[PDB]
């Protein structure tokens, strides 16, 4: 009962925890297709080629 | 011969270790805390986040 307080907050935010963590794990996976295009302008790729063309 | 065979034997069972922070009325500190709350403090909101 003493640690289910603790599974009171900490499993209360059991999935509040895991889905932070996740919402956290995306931050670099996905930084190689979502943050790769913002490095696709800022690698000056098309920043120097909308002024190529 | 009942000191330790009759109420140290009954009064302190349920007095050394077990019931220290969830029995501190008859029967129901756990019924309104641990049965009450404890049990139920995560359903609060681990359904509503």
């Amino acid at each position: 009962i003493i640690e289910e307080i603790e599974r009171d907050e900490a499993a209360l935010r059991e999935d509040l925890y895991s889905a932070d963590r996740k919402f956290a794990e995306y931050y670099n996976v996905l930084e190689q297709i979502l943050g790769v295009l913002i490095k696709l302008v800022k690698d000056l790729k098309l920043e120097h080629q909308h002024k190529y063309n | 011969e009942s000191l330790p065979s009759n109420v140290v034997s009954s009064a302190q069972v349920l007095a050394n270790v077990a019931n220290l922070l969830n029995i501190r009325d008859t029967e129901l500190s756990s019924f309104l805390v641990a049965m009450g709350d404890i049990s139920l403090r995560k359903t609060g909101v681990e359904e509503k986040r």
